[PDB]
């Protein structure tokens, strides 16, 4: 539906998060800690079920649903999803702020002699040192982005213990050749950060 | 003290099918739809479709009708789910969930997700390849290998600050591929050379593989 | 001046006493000879409020049938839980007849008559009873027989629409009849007879009933994608058997599309069956019943109404398909109780 990726919010602060496009049809939320299955924490717009405490509230007076949490606390780092009948949102992965946010270290490497000789072509976008591990990576050529051959996984922590990432994409060389300028644009909470190799 | 849990999941090859079973305890299975809920990695929910198990009442989304089949056993109180026919894509955790007393949504109650990993049918070596720097961050890359995972060092070693192993992805040919990376001072290149020590043991592949501009 | 509520019911009927079909035996000890005067008061200028859906005439019904139908129907064979039952399976006359329900003293039956009324919501035109109308305690699948008609407009009615796990009820201004058939001297083998024309013209004009309630997007007609052949197949009981009838070909997409004239508009046969071995709908369980008897066997019923499922789910498209529905008769008793609810007064 309408719902943001990821959101931050310093612990003991208010944070609210809204998903639109419920077409008018009662709304529920759920909490979902990555690696285990998902638990629901309100149901019906406004009512919660046990379990769970009173820093929870939602309200639904129409096209949008909104979620408020206050008074953040270490449990609270999780993604949260909004429901309405078999339609789930896109998640939002709401994180603490330990650690200073950091600007995303961005690297790209041409695909190698090697692999040219080998009919093949691969060009590598490396982010590193950032923080959160929330980027959106897209991948343009000349003018326009594109989306065969692109594959992305999500970040981890490095020696240094904040965020790093990697994305590839797996075209011919001769369209590589044929192109003139190749980027990898990756976005670090809405701070942009491109970079673009030519043959 | 409802409970209910998943015992089907696994590693499965390309194409093939999968069978998932749901059992529950706590109600008459009689009563309440089962659902069918698949998770992406990294990615957000997607419903499949649901079972009446009075008779056999099934419903299937669009996008999944003709390949998977839902099915049912009232006496061992278990519901099966089998998805024939899976790609790359379908790689996941899946669920089955139902819902409060009387009706199906929303799901209050999820059993526990079980992992899907959907596979190439070779064991397959890894090619390296160098990733050259420009401060001055170098690496090597492996391409298209099966299984995982598999080791990389740099100078045999030798040299640990700077390096980092970025997760494996599985491509659209199922193939496995990852890069590591390393930092190191614009000054020492054409000093000091670089090499990347690859070992895809399952495939016995042990290489080293330079690093030059 | 009354408040909503629910009770013990008892029945009317007409049955004679010295027939030996099984609704007469069983009605002419559990119901009681029918009214000759009845009478309908209509309430002025009172608006009501109806549920269809949460009414608990549809429950106390569905218990009357299955007390009717265990002892009536004797299979030769039970199967329950860890549970089998052997019991002699003589052959028996089988008809359905109306019956009606009536409330004792202290309690009402209010009676919407809107003709557009949709099972819930508000009610202008109401009146008040004591008993309801005829009502054949028949039971089918993806359709529904010897029922009675909508006055005004096809009329599709739902606890929720927009949730797709809810089954549908539609309700036909003009019957279709089908007339199936086993014919004397494989005995289980037969087939239905239905008038093509009709059929597809009513069901373009359910279509676009379809299509004024969902945003006029393509509606798709497909068969069921799964389950026991109670459900996959239409099932119903005619002179004490059980047959399966596949109605793969009255949900053909093309006869309603503008494909001009075609091979459609003619008299459609399906195929049937008739089993021994059934999964009965009282309880979880199997029945084996005797093999079919000798002779012609014949029933001709006028389809009334149609049950379906949405598939739904993401649909972000051009079209919404729907399938057969059928399974829980609480919602087949529905079907004819959505006009009545029960009411205190003291
Ligand atoms: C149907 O669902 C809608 C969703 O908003 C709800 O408002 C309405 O009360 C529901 N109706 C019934 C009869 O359950
Ligand atoms: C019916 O009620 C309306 C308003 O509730 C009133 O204007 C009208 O006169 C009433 N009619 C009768 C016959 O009582
Ligand atoms: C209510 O409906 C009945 C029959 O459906 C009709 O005879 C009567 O005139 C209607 N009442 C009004 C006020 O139209
Ligand atoms: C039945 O209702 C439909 C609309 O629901 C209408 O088009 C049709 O003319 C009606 N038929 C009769 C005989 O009233
Ligand atoms: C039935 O009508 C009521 C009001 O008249 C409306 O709220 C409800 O959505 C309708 N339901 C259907 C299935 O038409
Ligand atoms: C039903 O079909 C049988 C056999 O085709 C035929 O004998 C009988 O007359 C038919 N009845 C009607 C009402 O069409
Ligand atoms: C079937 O319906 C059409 C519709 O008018 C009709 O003319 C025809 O007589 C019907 N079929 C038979 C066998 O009568
Ligand atoms: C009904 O017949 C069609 C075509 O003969 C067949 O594909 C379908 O499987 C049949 N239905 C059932 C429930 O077997
Ligand atoms: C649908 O109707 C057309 C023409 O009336 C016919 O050719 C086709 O076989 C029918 N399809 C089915 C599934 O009966
Ligand atoms: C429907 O009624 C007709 C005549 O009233 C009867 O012949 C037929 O058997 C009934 N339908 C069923 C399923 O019994
Ligand atoms: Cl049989
Ligand atoms: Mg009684
Ligand atoms: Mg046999």
């Amino acid at each position: 539906l309408t719902q943001p990726a990821s959101m931050s919010a310093s612990p003991g602060q208010s944070v609210t998060i809204s998903c639109s496009g419920t077409r008018h049809i009662i709304s529920a939320w759920f909490q979902q800690y990555p690696g285990k299955p998902p638990k629901l924490i309100i149901f019906d717009d406004d009512k919660r079920p046990s379990g769970v405490p009173s820093r929870f509230s939602a309200s639904r007076p129409g096209d949008t649903a909104s979620l408020t949490i206050s008074n953040v606390q270490p449990e609270d780092e999780a993604t949260y999803i909004c429901n309405t009948y078999e339609f789930f949102g896109g998640g939002t992965k709401l994180t603490v702020l330990s650690q200073p946010k950091a600007a995303p270290s961005v690297t790209l490497f041409p695909p190698s002699s090697e692999e040219l000789q080998a009919n093949k072509a691969t060009l590598v976008c490396l982010v590193s040192d950032f923080y959160p591990g929330a980027v959106t990576v897209a991948w343009k050529a000349d003018g326009s982005p594109v989306k065969v051959g692109v594959e992305t996984t999500k970040p981890s922590k490095q020696s240094n213990n904040k965020y790093a990432a990697s994305s590839y994409l797996s075209l011919t060389p001769e369209q590589w050749k044929s192109h003139r300028s190749y980027s990898c644009r990756v976005t670090h909470e809405g701070s942009t950060v491109e970079k673009t190799v030519a043959p | 003290h409802v409970q209910l849990v998943q015992s089907g999941g696994g590693v499965k090859k390309i194409g093939a099918a999968v069978r998932i079973s749901c059992e529950v305890s706590g109600y008459n299975f009689m009563d309440q739809f089962i659902n069918w809920v698949r998770q992406a990695p990294g990615q957000g929910l997607e419903w499949m479709g649901w079972m009446n198990p009075i008779y056999g009442q099934v419903n299937y989304s669009w996008r999944f009708q003709g390949r998977v089949t839902m099915t049912r056993d009232m006496y061992t109180d278990t519901a099966f789910m089998e998805l024939r026919g899976l790609r790359v894509d379908d790689t996941a955790v899946y669920y089955c969930a139902r819902g409060p007393s009387g009706e199906n949504y929303p799901f209050h109650y999820w059993g526990q997700g079980v992992r899907v990993v959907v596979s190439s049918p070779s064991t397959k070596g890894p090619s390296v390849f160098p990733l050259a720097p420009s401060t001055a961050a170098l690496g090597c890359l492996v391409k298209d290998y099966f299984p995982e995972p598999v080791t990389v060092s740099w100078n045999s070693g030798a040299l640990t600050s700077g390096v980092h192993t970025f997760p494996a992805v599985l491509q659209s040919s199922g193939l496995y591929s990852l890069s590591s990376v390393v930092t190191v001072p614009s000054s020492s290149l054409g000093t000091q050379t670089y090499i990347c020590n690859v070992n895809h043991k399952p495939s016995n592949t042990k290489v080293d593989k330079r690093v030059e501009p | 001046v009354w408040k909503d509520a629910d009770t013990t019911l008892f029945c009317a009927s007409d049955a004679k006493a010295h027939e030996t079909e099984v609704h007469n035996v069983w009605a002419t000890h559990a119901c009681v000879p029918t009214d000759p005067n009845p009478q309908e008061i209509h309430l002025e200028n009172v608006t009501e409020n109806f549920n269809m859906w949460k009414n608990n005439m549809v429950e106390q019904m569905q218990e009357d049938v299955i007390s009717l139908w265990d002892q009536s129907l004797q299979p030769c064979v039970k199967l329950t839980g860890g549970s089998v039952i052997k019991q002699a399976c003589p052959k028996i006359s089988f008809d359905p007849i109306p019956i009606h329900y009536c409330t004792p003293a202290g309690y009402v039956i209010l009676k919407c008559n809107d003709k557009n009324f949709n099972g819930t919501g508000p009610c202008k035109n109401v009146s008040s009873v004591q008993c309801t109308h005829g009502i054949k305690p028949v039971v089918s699948t993806q359709l529904l027989l010897n029922g009675s008609l909508a006055e005004e407009e096809i009329i599709i009615r739902s606890e929720n629409l927009t949730n797709n796990a809810k089954t549908i009820i539609v309700h036909l201004n003009k019957s279709v009849e089908i007339n199936c058939t086993r014919p004397s001297n494989d005995i289980r083998k037969a087939y239905c007879e239905i008038n093509g024309t009709k059929w597809n013209k009513v069901l373009k004009q359910v279509t676009e009933k379809l299509k004024e309630h969902f945003n006029n997007k393509t509606i798709i007609f497909q068969p069921p994608s799964g389950g026991d052949l109670e459900i996959t197949m239409h099932s119903f009981n005619c002179r004490g058997e059980f047959f399966y009838c596949n109605t793969t070909q009255l949900f053909n997409n093309t006869c309603i599309g503008n494909e001009t004239m075609k091979g459609c508009n003619g008299t459609i046969t399906l195929p049937c069956k008739i089993k021994q071995i059934i999964n009965m709908w009282q309880g979880t369980g199997q029945a084996m019943y005797a093999p079919p008897i000798d002779g012609k066997i014949n029933c001709v019923s006028n389809i009334t109404g149609i049950l379906l499922t949405r598939d739904g789910g993401a649909n972000n498209t051009s079209n919404e398909t729907f399938r057969p529905g059928g399974g829980n008769i609480k919602d087949n008793w529905r079907s004819e109780l959505y006009k009545y609810k029960v009411v205190q007064i003291e």
